[PDB]
RNA sequence: CGCGACCUCAGAUCAGACGUGGCGACCCGCUGAAUUUAAGCAUAUUAGUCAGCGGAGGAAAAGAAACUAACCAGGAUUCCCUCAGUAACGGCGAGUGAACAGGGAAGAGCCCAGCGCCGAAUCCCCGCCCCGCGGGGCGCGGGACAUGUGGCGUACGGAAGACCCGCUCCCCGGCGCCGCUCGUGGGGGGCCCAAGUCCUUCUGAUCGAGGCCCAGCCCGUGGACGGUGUGAGGCCGGUAGCGGCCCCCGGCGCGCGCCCGGGUCUUCCCGGAGUCGGGUUGCUUGGGAAUGCAGCCCAAAGCGGGUGGUAAACUCCAUCUAAGGCUAAAUACCGGCACGAGACCGAUAGUCAACAAGUACCGUAAGGGAAAGUUGAAAAGAACUUUGAAGAGAGAGUUCAAGAGGGCGUGAAACCGUUAAGAGGUAAACGGGUGGGGUCCGCGCAGUCCGCCCGGAGGAUUCAACCCGGCGGCGGGUCCGGCCGUGUCGGCGGCCCGGCGGAUCUUUCCCGCCCCCGGGGUCGGCGGGGGACCGUCCCCCGGACCGGCGACCGGCCGCCGC
RNA sequence: CGGCUACCCACCCGACCCGUCUUGAAACACGGACCAAGGAGUCUAACACGUGCGCGAGUCGGGGGCUCGCACGAAAGCCGCCGUGGCGCAAUGAAGGUGAAGGCCGGCGCGCUCGCCGGCCGAGGUGGGAUCCCGAGGCCUCUCCAGUCCGCCGAGGGGCACCACCGGCCCGUCUCGCCCGCCGCGCCGGGGAGGUGGAGCACGAGCGCACGUGUUAGGACCCGAAAGAUGGUGAACUAUG
RNA sequence: UAUAGGGGCGAAAGACUAAUCGAACCAUCUAGUAGCUGGUUCCCUCCGAAGUUUCCCUCAGGAUAGCUGGCGCUCUCGCCC
RNA sequence: GAGCCUUGAAGCCUAGGGCGCGGGCCCGGGUGGAGCCGCCGCAGGUGCAGAUCUUGGUGGUAGUAGCAAAUAUUCAAACGAGAACUUUGAAGGCCGAAGUGGAGAAGGGUUCCAUGUGAACAGCAGUUGAACAUGGGUCAGUCGGUCCUGAGAGAUGGGCG
RNA sequence: CGACUCUUAGCGGUGGAUCACUCGGCUCGUGCGUCGAUGAAGAACGCAGCUAGCUGCGAGAAUUAAUGUGAAUUGCAGGACACAUUGAUCAUCGACACUUCGAACGCACUUGCGGCCCCGGGUUCCUCCCGGGGCUACGCCUGUCUGAGCGUCGCUU
């Protein structure tokens, strides 16, 4: 059955595959229904935007992309407690919340509360009855427009730090070479053989 | 050009619906237009054909000036016979000839009110 | 098929009853009863290879590759010889290209379009369309086309403003945009140089949604014209210049033909 | 002894109401092989499938962590691309085979047992009144359930009780009418543009060139079908935010019923048990010192329990809070009701079935299962005469056609009958070479060649030879009058009355900010905006090159019809 | 009059009935009475090689999104602060991990089988190697003279691709020895010289699409079994109560 | 009327069980697999074998090498050596 | 391709003319009556002489074998175009009461009866029939089922699953 | 000379191949989500003037009523031919009706045998008297009625 030098091949095929044979003949018609879906969910459902609720910044966990950065689920509700608002009353002004995300940096504490501040300063809310709690006069003619694209805020904000002239400086280069990563490898790897030895040193008199 | 998605260009499901008409659709199918005189008198392109109209035949073995009253209409086999258009058989007796009322060409129409009535709505939607 | 002559439950005799090893169906009275099951040379049998649906249909192209042939036959058609080549009356057309004013793309009767093709001589190709539109050759007409309408002039505008009803039931015409430049309308049937007939804005639109070679494409994000492989390429000029001829052998034209 | 109450129960053809069964393409629960591969065959693969059984819905299941991860952490379920034919399993052979990220569609969250607080403030039923249309739902009086625990307040994201603070004044369930709505909300009925004209073929025309210098008419309608053939206009049909009527669904705006949330402090409460887990044994998984499920046994804890992918002990840390429950969306659909399209098939193909097809017929039964389309435009399907008893036939007639005569379009081969030609002891047939005969083809068979030049014979013509008159084309010089192509400077001029991009800048520019002593400190740091500089387009004069497919005028030689 | 020809006949010569198992078929080897229709290397996934095109250290929208509702529109066009992601640009180790630049000149330490400082060049050398460059020389109807003109070459040189060899660098092991640094002076790290194992580097050639061949798994060129499993139907024949 | 398929029944022949019994019939898995028979569809041109080495529970088979075809690439000749 | 045509397309036949080496093709002549082809690209369910090939049709055999298990028919007349066979008269026979007789159960379903036809059926034939077409025919307190249990089959209570 | 046999051609004969056509399949996609105890799917029987099948119906049986359209269905006689009355056919169907078996339901089913309640005539009334109408299957839920205990207890003889 094999021949000449090519790869060893192992195809799973053995198993009856012609039964289940799921092929994309209805992509375009998927396409035409769930452009239809958002239409109709623009026209019928609200003057809200499209993708309503906000997304925090939030960093992927990794060691591969956690220099990136992603439109998370939810609002953090510590996050939601120092903006200052209830949680449904949240969740009716659009702040997506999540009782679940927790927060162990006060970098995107303050990160997410400030984009809770410019999301309080760019909504524009209507109240049933004119008793006006919370608006004004006619706003810049109903906003200029009724229903935004895909986030109002454009979540993703891939922060740019420059930091372009430095002069070259003194022995910090003399002093940060490659022996740095050995050494703090070895150290963590006899950071607890050294201290038994020490607890047996001190043991032993 | 068809832009309605809800109507067919299908051959077969054309010539189905088309053979397999009932009656009331049937009725429309055969529609037969009208003299010039009679249009301009009227305002109106086609009527459908009954009992009781005059026919002149325009195309076939029987062509023009033979205005005659027509007598039965076969809405099975798609054909009207006039009285006036003739074909003996083999042993002398007389039968009338399939024409088609497509082909036909009436000169006077049968007065009534729900034909008055056809005939207001069919020049209100002319307009 | 995807559910073929295997409908049919049958088994083969074998040794004796020496008709045939293929498989019979078995039963009685009907005549059918002992005929050829399932299999290629039988009758009502399961054809060989049952074309499937999950063949390879689609292809997919380079996206530069499609651009590649969107601005080649855009060139072609800026050549007489090629689009009289092609077929279309081009005798008392005026000059190539045709670039039309503003106030074509706002036409809303037909009467209006077919004075305009009057007055720009593409009646003439309308007329050859008019001329063949002859019925289909072969079993095609069953599958509701019954019709060779040959492909004639194509006008390309933006801002539709109701030129699509003007210009929706002339008989031989496409239907095209800017922005929207499809291969299979304006090079149909993998032949370049169909006539067609621009607008102002769509003239100066396709010098900022290609550019030239000195700058980019400003609509599209990173396309640039391709390389052009022969710059001055009129080989009758260069096997006639001096500098070439300069350097030739001598013009060897005898035939030295066999001696008896 | 009898009477009564409660608890366990039986009866009824008690009043009211509910499940059975069918389809089962998609979905859920169980269990469930072997052919095949491994070239042999047991483990393995086939396959946690085929068959079998039980259920419901237009979707089902799942779904708010006893989660992933281990770093600058994320955060319900589903679906797709990647992860990936990878980690891993495997007589480590054949082969089998995930997951976390990450990018997208979708986005909606919640409730209950416990804990206490409310004099059961709660629900089911019966009878009459208040009620409106097409019909059943709130309020009055007594019969039951429930204190072995209805309902409100409560849900692990904390909750509750009492003071202080400035405040908030409210919802969803009806009812007639008025203008709507993105296809101009749902479906159904009925209608709407324009040659049938002159000529000629044809049985018939929808065939054939033309309808004045405005292209004969209509076109938001030239898709398709039927009509005696090949029609945009002859016919319902086709386009149209086209019109007129009826039927139904929705959000506005007069009655009826309910209607204290936020922040600080104090006090109190703070959880699902034969269940997790351990041993052992079967099936399954990629899951290996055992991923999940299940049988038996042992069977808890409260700074607790589970997870942390190598079993176990000690220690530290991360994350979640299981043994209770609901929930639309993305997803699937070969069953069904209509529906539109096809680089598909053409009566031995395509479904078994284009047709009185699951029909005829076969087998006791489970079950098996066909063959079979076409006259013509219209039957106008052959009147009548004649032979035979009729079947059939000869005349006659219809039709363009009986050479279309009731399984009737076209009508080949195998095979048969007759006629014409030829031949026949080595079975017939074949290849090479001729000969004879026959059908047929091209032509006139003692008579068939053309195109040019020149010397001879009559005739009618007008240009050509040279010039005047004329428009159109070729060619090149002054590159003359001017547009433009290639690189170069300049007005930095359109930099504020300009486009593109720069992890190159301007902390003596502005705004929102942190820090130190309402003000001051560039004293240091974050985001956005203004503009300084770098590589290409937009005008100009001054200039080099080709005047190159970039072309007009002025002039010249040499063309050209009239 | 001429005529080869899918017409017929006669004559001379040669000539066993096709297809395939086979070393060997006309075989007393098998299939074939005749004729009409159907009838057998297809499709998917994966790999390898060759070819064609586009872009090119990048490449690719197949996953979605955007356009006004269109018959062809289940097409096509675009995204780019949608490049997440696949392949390639880095390999070697089981793994912890580590990870491809050297050469020349001057000075310094005993130029010491030995390190440092300053400057310069830069992917090494050898033998072949298409091509390309310089050029002695001589050749054009009567003389001194020249420029393009007719017009090649002895010899020399830089050397594409590629081949063969030497040398160098990287990774894991083996042998020998010395030196250097301290966010802490330790069973801490790093460096040198040699011969080995690698699918490496030693100026990269890939990505996407299409076509052709070959292989694999799927019914896999067509037809074929004795057999196995699952679920149902029969004691009207026969066997026994 | 009862016994129904690895079951029934048998004065025992493995006989009978609906013309089939040393394991019935119908349908499905299933187009089960076969190193084994038979067949595999147009023309022209060019090149053109082998029945051998080694290995295999291998001996009617396969793998590898050999024989062969196709696709090219690097060069060399045309002017006393 | 301003392609071909109802003044005749595809298809089929041809002792006709020709081309190409060959796959095949073009023209002429005869039926036919509505669709067809050429070039350039594209995609195939794309070419048959075989496979005890599948379906359908047709020859040699071949007017051949065979219309032979059970003793047997013969004359006249009649309806009828038509008689070895239909009906009647007569004669001779067979079955011979364990029947070739008269009626039943299971099974068949109109086959029972009358009239008319004889292309179709009956292995020749028909004027005949169980063939065909039309029209008729089955009358129950006291015949049987219905009632009863027999061998046995069976649901609830219960158990298993 | 004829008969028989062979090869062509013309014509004729079972044969229906090729060609042409399609009220047919196949594939793909979209829209909606729909059976039954108020009798489902399926089956049996019956129904037309001449009516075997398919199709359509259920003793109101080739359809009834209503709405819309507007002079027919048709092979044949007839029938409504009326429309200054109501109106044939056709489609829609929203109102009535829907034999028997069938989850099938009073029992197993042989269309047999019953048991209650009511109404009409038969001796004007039950007493195993004819016809018609309603009910009479299993399991289970909530509530009502009845009673079983040496299950527990109260009061009394
Ligand atoms: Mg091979
Ligand atoms: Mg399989
Ligand atoms: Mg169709
Ligand atoms: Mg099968
Ligand atoms: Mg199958
Ligand atoms: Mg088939
Ligand atoms: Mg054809
Ligand atoms: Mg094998
Ligand atoms: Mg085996
Ligand atoms: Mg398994
Ligand atoms: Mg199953
Ligand atoms: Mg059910
Ligand atoms: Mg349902
Ligand atoms: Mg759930
Ligand atoms: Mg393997
Ligand atoms: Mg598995
Ligand atoms: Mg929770
Ligand atoms: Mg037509
Ligand atoms: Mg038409
Ligand atoms: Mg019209
Ligand atoms: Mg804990
Ligand atoms: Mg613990
Ligand atoms: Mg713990
Ligand atoms: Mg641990
Ligand atoms: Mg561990
Ligand atoms: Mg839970
Ligand atoms: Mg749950
Ligand atoms: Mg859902
Ligand atoms: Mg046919
Ligand atoms: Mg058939
Ligand atoms: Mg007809
Ligand atoms: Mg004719
Ligand atoms: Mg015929
Ligand atoms: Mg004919
Ligand atoms: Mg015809
Ligand atoms: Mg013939
Ligand atoms: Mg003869
Ligand atoms: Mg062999
Ligand atoms: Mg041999
Ligand atoms: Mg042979
Ligand atoms: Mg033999
Ligand atoms: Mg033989
Ligand atoms: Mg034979
Ligand atoms: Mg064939
Ligand atoms: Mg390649
Ligand atoms: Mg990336
Ligand atoms: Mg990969
Ligand atoms: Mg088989
Ligand atoms: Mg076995
Ligand atoms: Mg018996
Ligand atoms: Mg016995
Ligand atoms: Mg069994
Ligand atoms: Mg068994
Ligand atoms: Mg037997
Ligand atoms: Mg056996
Ligand atoms: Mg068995
Ligand atoms: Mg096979
Ligand atoms: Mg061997
Ligand atoms: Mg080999
Ligand atoms: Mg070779
Ligand atoms: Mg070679
Ligand atoms: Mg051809
Ligand atoms: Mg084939
Ligand atoms: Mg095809
Ligand atoms: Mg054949
Ligand atoms: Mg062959
Ligand atoms: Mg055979
Ligand atoms: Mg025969
Ligand atoms: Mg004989
Ligand atoms: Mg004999
Ligand atoms: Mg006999
Ligand atoms: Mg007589
Ligand atoms: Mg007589
Ligand atoms: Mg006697
Ligand atoms: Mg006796
Ligand atoms: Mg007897
Ligand atoms: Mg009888
Ligand atoms: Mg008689
Ligand atoms: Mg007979
Ligand atoms: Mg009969
Ligand atoms: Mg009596
Ligand atoms: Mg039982
Ligand atoms: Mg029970
Ligand atoms: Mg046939
Ligand atoms: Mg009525
Ligand atoms: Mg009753």
């Amino acid at each position: 059955a094999p021949s000449r030098n090519g790869m060893v091949l192992k195809p799973h095929f053995h198993k009856d595959w012609q039964r289940r044979v799921a092929t994309w003949f209805n992509q375009p018609a998927r396409k035409i229904r769930r452009r239809k879906a958002r239409q109709a969910k623009a026209r019928r459902i609200a003057p809200r935007p499209a993708s309503g609720p906000i997304r925090p910044i939030v960093r992927c966990p990794t060691v591969r992309y956690h220099t990136k950065v992603r439109a998370g689920r939810g609002f953090s509700l510590e996050e939601l407690r120092v903006a200052g608002i209830h949680k449904k009353v949240a969740r009716t002004i659009g702040i997506s919340v999540d009782p679940r995300r927790r927060n162990k940096s006060t970098e995107s504490l303050q990160a997410n509360v400030q984009r809770l501040k410019e999301y309080r300063s760019k909504l524009i809310l209507f109240p049933r009855k004119p008793s006006a709690p919370k608006k004004g006069d006619s706003s810049a003619e109903e906003l200029k427009l009724a229903t935004q694209l895909t986030g109002p805020v454009m979540p993703v904000r891939n922060v740019y730090k420059k930091e372009k002239a430095r002069v070259i400086t003194e022995e910090e280069k003399n002093f940060k070479a490659f022996a740095s990563l050995r050494m703090a490898r070895a150290n963590a790897r006899l950071f607890g053989i050294r201290a038994k030895r020490a607890k047996e040193a001190a043991e032993q008199d | 050009m068809k832009f309605n998605p809800f109507v067919t260009s299908d051959r077969s499901k054309n010539r189905k619906r088309h053979f397999n008409a009932p009656s009331h659709i049937r009725r429309k199918i055969m529609s037969s237009p009208l003299s010039k005189e009679l249009r301009q008198k009227y305002n109106v392109r086609s009527m459908p054909i009954r009992k009781d109209d005059e026919v002149q035949v325009v195309r076939g073995h029987y062509k023009g000036q033979q205005i005659g009253k027509v007598v039965q209409v076969y809405r099975k086999k798609y054909v009207i016979y006039i009285e006036r258009v003739q074909r003996e058989k083999a042993n002398g007796t007389t039968v009338h000839v399939g024409i088609h009322p497509s082909k036909v060409v009436i000169t006077r129409l049968k007065l009534d009110k729900d034909r008055k009535k056809i005939l207001e709505r069919k020049a209100k939607s002319r307009q | 098929s995807e559910l073929a002559g295997h409908q049919t439950s049958a088994e083969s005799w074998g040794t004796g009853r020496a008709v045939a090893r293929i498989p019979r169906v078995r039963g009685g009275g009907t005549h059918r009863s002992g005929q050829g099951a399932f299999g290629n040379m039988c009758r009502g049998g399961r054809m060989f290879a049952p074309t499937k649906t999950w063949r390879r249909w689609h292809r997919r192209v380079n996206t530069t590759q499609k651009r590649y042939a969107i601005c080649s036959a855009l060139a072609a058609s800026a050549l007489p010889a090629l689009v009289m080549s092609k077929g279309h009356r081009i005798e008392e057309v005026p000059e190539l290209p045709l670039v039309v004013e503003d106030k074509v793309e706002g036409y809303k009767k037909t009467k209006e379009a077919v004075l305009l093709l009057k007055k720009l001589k593409a009646w003439n190709d309308i007329k050859k369309v008019y001329a063949s539109q002859r019925m289909r050759a072969g079993k095609g007409k069953m599958r509701n086309r019954r019709r060779i309408q040959r492909r004639g002039p194509c006008i390309i505008y933006n801002e539709d403003n109701g030129i699509i009803k003007a210009f929706r039931n002339i008989p031989g015409i496409t239907l095209l945009n800017v922005s929207k430049l499809n291969i299979l309308k304006l090079a149909p049937g993998g032949h370049v140089g169909r006539f067609c007939i621009w607008t102002e804005s769509a003239f100066r639109k396709l010098d900022e949604l290609y550019g030239t070679w000195r700058k980019a494409a400003s609509l599209k994000s990173n396309y640039n014209l391709p390389m052009h492989k022969m710059i001055n390429t009129d080989l009758s000029r260069i096997l006639k210049s001096p500098e070439i001829q300069r350097a030739l052998r001598a013009p060897r034209k005898k035939i030295h033909r066999r001696v008896l």
